[PDB]
DNA sequence: GTTTTTAGTTTATTGGGC
DNA sequence: GCCCAGCTTTCCCAGCTAATAAACTAAAAAC
């Protein structure tokens, strides 16, 4: 519902080594910060977030009593983000002179989540850390910070320069800052990054390890910090006298601007002194207008007009019993092709919550189908008022968890047969030999996997999916601008952005030969009659 | 703008026997198929002319008084009443009021008949584009026996082809076959197998009733320099329930509608460069001009540019966004756009890979992530085009798209309980086809339609067939649901 | 130019046990 | 029908938030 979440940033001198064309860690983890903050500030999230920074060359954190933790600024406490902090992160916060310890940074942020999440209920609690793991610290807090972080339920995440697992590309797809280019207390630092995340949370810690530039790229920041998914409470009808309680959830769902542009006067800038008037007149010559006390509805069949009240069309409507998710029966998944999905949603099933009855029940309906190669067709209402819909629920068999998937099918109304001219069996446009082996050389250069870390694993080069929707931090960037500076136009896009859009430098590379081959071998030219 | 479609059907005495089956006769199944279409065209507000001719009628109603044809409706937009009226000659029935109103198995000559088509295509007062006949007949040798007519059939059949007007058959079945080779083979303008169903023809004829329309023309660049010009499609869109009309209550005339913007104090008319656009965050606005907000949304230029290739295995079934589009190459724009698309295709399919793409719609839209899934042309046994061949334009979710949730134990069930299962599941087994449900909403929208414009006694009542049958169900499985629920419910559930 | 399609709004109707 | 449920930069008296899909309005591009 609500989180408490405190940015750790490092500033300390190393954090600027400028490398001749490569961007300081200081001003990348400066941008993955900012990412997150507008974010918060422009979604109108009620997180709270402070800010820590060390390597300053002050001192101002509620534990430097004793010359201790000295280094270490609580630049903002913990309160909801606003433009002041995008502000400061983007103008005021300069880079340090120190090099404060990192763990000593943790244990004040856990400090601010200790004391000040007081009263206030908060779900989740988290602290993330930006830092090049450059200098010496103490090992002697391990034990106490790693017993407060789970007793008190807090979860950590790391920003580093490098990654965990050639000209470089903020936010790009290929680099790998070989963990042999980073110094030996850098090598000591991240084993001790590593031991905290297996302790906090095993195996898969190590995936909360990430470079600024890859966080760019992702959702990673917001990930422990997530709003979790309403579910939707209903039963698998098979017959009448067979039911099982499920919960769905939505699993793909396009994410949108929640925010409106408000048309506003442009000199009092308000909204009340706007006002639009819709107007009726014969669509026919002799534009007449008419008053609404004269206008009916009615609906168009073919050329006909008929007159049906809203009333008269509330009866007549067609109405249903109501929320539902009924088998209609089974079919080969053969007979259900992917081209047919409907809707602009993703369904997950699961059995109800903590129901072991419903969920043994619905295992078996999942195995059953996975093992017999089928899947269900069936009815879908979200309720009494939706429209019904017909569609497929199939076998979604993990290690972690098993379910059904939904996606609607179409309507027999809803389909195109548009015949379209054969092309295997061309007499006008079939390749020739040389022309088949150009594009054959282009796909294999262009290829985006690779077998790696040879497992027989294909490794995804550039997996679209976990990049975020390029509108989004384009437009926050644009809003904040226009709050910072409102007389300079906007600024243009980021090349971070850019950077994450386009695919692995390796691959565009390569291509360029195969490419050529292609347009000497394929003629290509504008018509100009017709 | 407007298409041209004339449906004719044969009249002569085979049309009605029909062969000795449990199938309707060859024209019950024209007429059902035409009223289809008819149906169909009204649904989707479709604006084409619809006509319907009958020959080898005993009764002629034509412009030229030629024998024996009978132009029952002219071109026009399909009604209430058109559509009615094509009922009346529905089922044994229809036959009788058909016969008994125009008479059939009556002399003829295809050239007359022919004449009289392109005719009505001539009368129309809009402006066309395609002109086309659509034949029903199961005669497959008109004139075997009169080289006088089959001679002037030929010839104006191939004065229908120079004057740009398409002749598509509709053969029916005939004991031994129906040949085409004996004479369409030089009318028409491999070809579909004979009909023996109604769902056959109605396919065959649905295939047809519509001609492509892309959804916009855009390139597909590998690159800068090379770019070739490509279609979109929407082979699935979802029928929505047509929106109200405003009409004036005292002649039922559809009204238009102006809607202005007016300064509140003044009154003046806003010009769009009177009005700002405004976002309120917290305590403080900001301001951007109409022509900016448009601008944070641009990225690339519309079109398709080439990411490189993924194999398939990568790409989930799961990760489902929205309805995926249909690609095909556009040769009218960028010549020699088919050879290198064939080739992508043909290629994409040996790896079985998918081009990845950035795909922008059209100007000022952000970009969204898609993979052309290569689709190869597939044929049922009636040579129809099931498959189109080309490339399935399906979207990929960004990051933001998908949706996390949390995950408890993993429970499983036993093999006992999964053959259970098993067991019932095959009881309900059943083949799933793309078009065997209806909308129940749409269909009840224009039965009440119907019931208004034609003051019938009552509005229809569309069958759900999106409902279970429960009963059947019940039946069919027998105890296997007590089976399963032993096996699974503690009686204290 | 007019018509289909879609992103952007809009605002109410909706669940479920007793 | 009648209201549940909780948390607090509105306050614990109360207020009001929510989820989401059918409808609807506006702008681009196909024809």
């Amino acid at each position: 519902n609500k989180a408490a979440v405190v940015l750790c940033m490092d500033v300390g001198f190393t954090m600027s080594n400028s490398i001749p064309g490569i961007e300081s860690p200081f001003e990348q983890a400066k941008k993955v910060i900012t990412m997150f903050v507008q974010r918060q500030v422009f979604a109108e999230n009620k997180d709270e977030i402070a800010l820590v920074l060390f390597g300053t060359d002050g001192t101002d954190n509620p534990l430097s009593g004793g010359d201790q933790y000295q280094n270490i600024t609580v630049h903002r406490h913990l309160m909801l983000p606003d433009f002041d902090l995008l502000e400061d992160i983007e103008s005021k916060i300069q880079p340090g002179s120190q090099q404060a310890d990192f763990l000593d940074a943790l244990i004040v942020s856990m400090d601010v989540i200790q004391h000040e999440t007081i009263g206030k209920k908060f779900e989740k609690r988290h602290i993330e850390i930006f830092t090049d793991l450059s200098s010496r610290f103490s090992k002697s807090q391990l034990d106490i910070i790693i017993h407060s972080l789970k007793k008190c339920d807090i979860s950590l995440q790391f920003f580093l320069p490098f990654s965990l697992g050639g000209p470089f590309r903020l936010g790009g797809h290929g680099p790998s800052f070989p963990l042999k280019g980073i110094t030996e207390q850098q090598k000591e630092g991240l084993e001790i990054v590593k031991m905290v995340m297996i302790s906090l949370e095993g195996e898969d810690g190590l995936d909360e390890i990430y470079s600024f530039s890859e966080s760019l790229r992702k959702l990673c920041v917001f990930k422990k910090i997530e709003r979790h998914s309403i579910h939707w409470p209903c039963r698998l009808t098979i017959g009448s006298n067979l039911s099982i309680r499920i919960a769905a959830y939505k699993s793909i769902l396009q994410e949108r601007v929640k925010k409106t542009w408000t048309v506003v006067d442009a000199k009092t800038l308000k909204k009340e002194d706007i006002q639009k008037e819709t107007v009726y007149c014969l669509n026919d010559d002799d534009e007449t207008e008419v008053l609404k006390e004269d206008i009916i509805q009615g609906f168009r069949y073919g050329s006909d007009i008929v007159p049906f009240s809203k009333v008269d069309e509330e009866q007549m409507k067609y109405k249903s019993e109501g929320k539902c998710f009924s088998v209609l029966g089974f079919c080969k998944s053969s007979q259900v092709q992917r081209r047919f999905f409907m809707g602009n949603q993703v369904l997950k099933v699961f059995a109800a919550r903590d129901d072991e009855a419903a969920a043994v029940a619905l295992s078996s309906l999942i195995h059953a189908l996975d093992d017999l190669d089928m899947v269900a067709i069936v009815r879908y209402a979200y309720d009494k008022r939706a429209n019904p819909q017909v569609g497929v629920a199939f076998p979604h068999i993990k290690h972690n968890y098993e379910c059904l998937v939904y996606v609607q099918l179409p309507f027999m109304e809803d389909l195109r047969q548009y015949m379209f001219s054969s092309l295997k069996n061309s007499k006008k446009y079939a390749p020739t030999e040389a022309q088949l082996n150009a594009v054959d050389a282009l796909i294999d250069s262009m290829s985006l996997a690779k077998k790696d870390e040879k497992t027989d694993t294909l490794e995804d080069l550039f997996p679209t999916t976990k990049i975020p929707n390029p509108r989004f931090q384009r437009l926050f960037q644009c809003l904040l601008h226009r709050a910072l500076h409102p007389r300079e136009p906007l600024p243009p896009i980021q090349q971070h952005i850019w950077n994450m859009l386009n695919p692995p430098a390796e691959v565009t590379t390569k291509s360029q030969i195969p490419l050529s081959k292609i347009k000497t071998l394929f003629p290509l030219i504008e018509a100009k009659k017709k | 703008g407007r298409d041209s479609l004339i449906f004719l059907v044969d009249a002569s005495k085979a049309m009605f026997e029909s062969q000795s089956e449990d199938e309707l006769t060859p024209f019950d199944m024209s007429i059902q198929c035409i009223q289809s279409v008819y149906i169909s065209k009204i649904i989707s507000s479709d604006r084409d002319l619809l006509a319907v001719v009958f020959y080898g009628t005993e009764k002629d109603k034509n412009s030229v008084n030629f024998k024996n044809i009978y132009v029952l409706q002219e071109l026009d937009n399909p009604g209430a009443k058109r559509i009615l009226e094509l009922d009346q000659f529905k089922g044994q029935q229809g036959q009788k009021r058909f016969q008994d109103m125009m008479g059939h198995g009556s002399d003829y000559s295809l050239s007359e008949v022919l004449w009289v088509c392109a005719n009505l295509f001539s009368d129309v007062q809009f402006k066309m584009s395609h002109k086309r006949i659509m034949l029903f007949t199961n005669e497959d040798n008109p004139h075997g026996n009169d080289s006088a007519k089959a001679s002037r059939a030929r010839t104006k059949a191939g004065d229908l082809r120079d004057t740009g007007i398409f002749l598509d058959l509709m053969h029916l079945k005939k004991p031994g076959g129906f040949d085409i080779s004996l004479f369409y083979r030089d009318i028409i303008s491999v070809h579909f197998e004979e009909s023996s169903k109604l769902e056959d023809l109605l396919r065959k004829v649905r295939a047809k009733e519509t001609r492509k329309r892309a959804l916009s023309r855009l390139k597909l660049k590998l690159n800068k320099d090379i770019v070739i010009s490509v279609g979109i499609y929407n082979l699935v869109q979802k029928a929505l329930k047509p929106p109200p009309i405003k009409l004036y209550r005292e002649t039922n005339e559809p009204v238009k509608t102006k809607t202005r913007t007016f300064n509140t104090s003044t009154g003046g008319l806003l010009l769009p460069s009177d009005t700002k656009r405004s976002q309120i965050y917290g305590s403080r606005q900001i301001i951007l001009e109409k022509e900016e907000t448009e601008e944070l949304k641009r990225f690339d230029d519309p079109g398709l540019m080439l990411m490189g290739f993924k194999p398939l295995v990568l790409l989930k079934k799961h990760h489902y966004l929205r309805p995926s589009l249909f690609v095909y190459p556009e040769e009218s724009l960028v010549i020699g756009s088919s050879t290198l698309f064939s080739a992508l295709l043909i290629k994409c399919l040996e790896k079985e890979v998918a081009a990845l793409c950035r795909y922008t719609p059209r100007r000022n839209i952000p970009p969204y992530f898609v993979a052309l899934v290569p689709q190869e042309e597939e044929l049922d046994d009636q040579k129809i085009q099931v498959t189109p061949p080309g490339f399935q334009l399906v979207f990929l979710p960004f990051a933001d798209d998908k949706r996390k949730m949390p995950f408890t134990e993993k429970i499983m069930a036993t093999p006992e309980q999964v053959g259970k299962m098993k067991a019932i599941v095959e009881k309900l087994r059943f083949t799933y086809r793309s078009d065997s449900f209806e909308n129940p909403v749409l269909q009840q929208h224009f039965r009440n339609l119907e019931a208004l414009a034609l003051d019938l006694m009552e509005p229809e009542q569309a069958v759900d067939l999106t409902l279970p049958k429960v009963e059947a169900m019940n039946k069919r499985l027998g105890s296997l649901v007590d089976e399963f629920k032993e096996l699974v419910y503690p009686p204290d559930y």
